[PDB]
């Protein structure tokens, strides 16, 4: 999930944009 | 500003800024 990928580990623009509508 | 550890309201804030008028969905569990 987003928390594992962006909180627990360093986030990226690619991963953020996956959660845009 | 997105290449770092983003937790809680800070992560949600980043989604808000990046996604813009597209909006986003925030799912901390699944």
């Amino acid at each position: 999930g987003i928390v594992e990928q962006c909180c627990t580990s360093v986030c990226s623009l690619y991963q953020l944009e996956n959660y845009c509508n | 500003f997105v290449n770092q550890h983003l937790c809680g309201s800070h992560l949600v804030e980043a989604l808000y800024l990046v996604c813009g008028e597209r909006g986003f969905f925030y799912t901390p569990k699944a």
